[PDB]
């Protein structure tokens, strides 16, 4: 099962092991039980070069896990800006909605990642996107105490 | 708010026989919230070298902490733990009793 | 190892 | 015996000071093996065991990332919880969380669990099914709905059933000499004439591991959980624990009372008498 090894490597960050496994033919889009992808693992870990080697390997940029989170979601929450940028350049869906209705913009706002907020806005993220609760990113910013992000979003509306 | 007052215990890591190095423990359990102030005394005054474990909570959502120091017992020393917590209006002092 | 995907409350 | 990987997380809003304190502690059974403190300089998970230090840097990096994800998540939880409860900022509140997987003597997945507490009260718990949630209140009911929609239980299942067990087994292979031990309690009697008429016999147990121990009194066939005080099991800081129990007994008793002991360290119990 090459997919387990590739998943582990993306979790561990063996960039060379990642490349060799992709060469062997591992499914770039291999799915875990919870539907997390190597892309999600790479976003989480901040393994920029692994991210790029997966994307060049034709990784499904918009693959949704069982929670409905995309790699963009993971990157936004965890603050891996260069990954955010590489994903977006790869064609990630700025407005992708998880099973909760959170956008990556939501997560960036609520976790207070202003730089990522700005990159997402430059990438066409919907400031007005409402989650299942009806809460805008501005609300989640306020609730998290990221007042500057809150005012950036309210001004960018 | 729930307010819960610590169980305080003072003891030695090993039985206190003189001529032999050991450690003084003040053990605190069952307090909530975590904002205790606790200091170990000798002969009525604060020992500064006090050091403690990582903050952990019990099944009932109550914090417990160990404070311990190096010491050696004598027949003329007096040791006490002194603890203060929001539940305690005046800080409770419990002398070390070698039993 | 900690849980890798904790969700917010 | 049964073994547990236990992770304890606590967060406390510190208004005006501006950042919540966040403590994380992991245990394997009764042995603290990892830690985190927001206020420590390291900003890294730190080894508390000689076995865990064999774990290399890739893991400590990954655990740093995961514990900081716990930190941010518990932060936003604090804020969302104080939203649900509609309480003003001007006061400290606490969040704490605890999860882990338990294995039997075969080291198979025995049981997993996850729990959540707000303000010291039980807020949400994973039922043993690992599939449904016991909500405490309408706020926890809200979070129940959200977690159901998000399928949080499938995540928790996959972790607690999967990697948790793998890691726990590895640690027990590495703690082969420190978590597999049992230390049998050493015990002694003491006698004090607490009054001109009354006395106490006190039975001590100390220097035992694990913490689980039982001590009880009998008048040779009658229950003596009456004139008796008992203290919680307490840590020596040697990585071992202590406890004692006493009986308030008449002076000059004809060795009628006895201290009975049971601990997993004793293959033959060691009941002993005045």
């Amino acid at each position: 099962d090459l997919g387990k090894k590739l998943l582990q490597a993306a979790r561990a960050g063996q960039l060379d092991e990642v490349r060799e496994l992709l060469k062997a033919g591992a499914d770039v889009n291999a799915k875990d039980l919870i539907g997390v992808t190597p892309l999600h693992l790479a976003a989480f870990s901040g393994h920029l070069e692994i991210v790029e080697v997966l994307l060049k390997a034709s990784a499904d940029v918009n693959a949704k896990d069982v929670s409905g989170r995309t790699p963009l979601h993971v990157a936004a929450k965890h603050g891996h800006l260069e990954i955010v940028e590489v994903l977006l350049k790869a064609g990630a869906d700025v407005n992708a909605k998880d099973l909760i209705g959170f956008t990556p913009l939501h997560l960036a706002a609520q976790f207070g990642h202003l730089e990522i907020v700005e990159v997402l806005l430059k990438a066409g993220a919907d400031v007005n996107a409402q989650d299942k609760s009806g809460k805008t990113p501005a609300d989640l910013a306020a609730r998290a105490g990221h007042q500057d992000i809150a005012e950036v979003l309210q001004k960018a509306a | 708010m729930i307010q819960r007052t610590p169980k305080i215990q003072v003891y030695s890591r090993h039985p206190a026989e003189n001529g032999k190095s050991n450690f003084l423990n003040c053990y605190v359990s069952g307090f909530h919230p975590s904002d205790i102030e606790v200091d170990l005394l000798k002969n009525g005054e604060r020992i500064e070298k006090v050091e403690h474990s990582d903050l952990s909570f019990s099944k009932d959502w109550s914090f417990y902490l160990l404070y311990y120091t190096e010491f050696t017992p004598t027949e003329k020393d007096e040791y006490a733990c002194r603890v203060n917590h929001v539940t305690l209006s005046q800080p409770k002092i419990v002398k070390w009793d070698r039993d | 190892s900690l849980l890798m995907w904790i969700t917010q409350v | 015996g049964s073994h547990s990987m236990r992770y304890f997380f606590t967060s406390v809003s510190r208004p005006g000071r501006g950042e919540p304190r966040f403590i994380a502690v992991g245990y394997v059974d009764d042995t603290q093996f990892v830690r985190f403190d927001s206020d420590a300089a390291s900003q890294r998970m730190e080894p508390r065991a000689p076995w865990i230090e064999q774990e290399g840097p890739e893991y400590w990096d990954g655990e740093t990332r995961k514990v900081k994800a716990h930190s941010q998540t518990h932060r936003v939880d604090l804020g969302t919880l104080r939203g649900y409860y509609n309480q003003s900022e001007a006061g400290s509140h606490t969040v704490q969380r605890m999860y882990g997987c338990d294995v039997g003597s075969d080291w198979r997945f025995l049981r997993g669990y996850h729990q959540y507490a707000y303000d010291g009260k039980d807020y949400i718990a994973l039922k043993e099914d690992l599939r449904s949630w016991t909500a405490a209140d309408m706020a926890a009911q809200t979070t129940k709905h959200k977690w159901e929609a998000a399928h949080v239980a499938e995540q928790l299942r996959a972790y607690l059933e999967g990697t948790c067990v793998e890691w726990l087994r590895r640690y027990l292979e590495n703690g082969k000499e420190t978590l597999q031990r049992t230390d049998a309690p050493k015990t002694h009697m003491t006698h004090h004439a607490v009054s001109d008429h009354e006395a106490t016999l006190r039975c001590w147990a100390l220097s035992f591991y694990p913490a689980e121990i039982t001590l009880t009194w009998q008048r040779d066939g009658e229950d003596q959980t009456q004139d008796t005080e008992l203290v919680e099991t307490r840590p020596a800081g040697d990585g071992t624990f202590q406890k004692w129990a006493a009986v308030v007994v008449p002076s000059g008793q004809e060795q009628r009372y006895t201290c009975h002991v049971q601990h997993e360290g004793l293959p033959k119990p060691l009941t002993l008498r005045w």
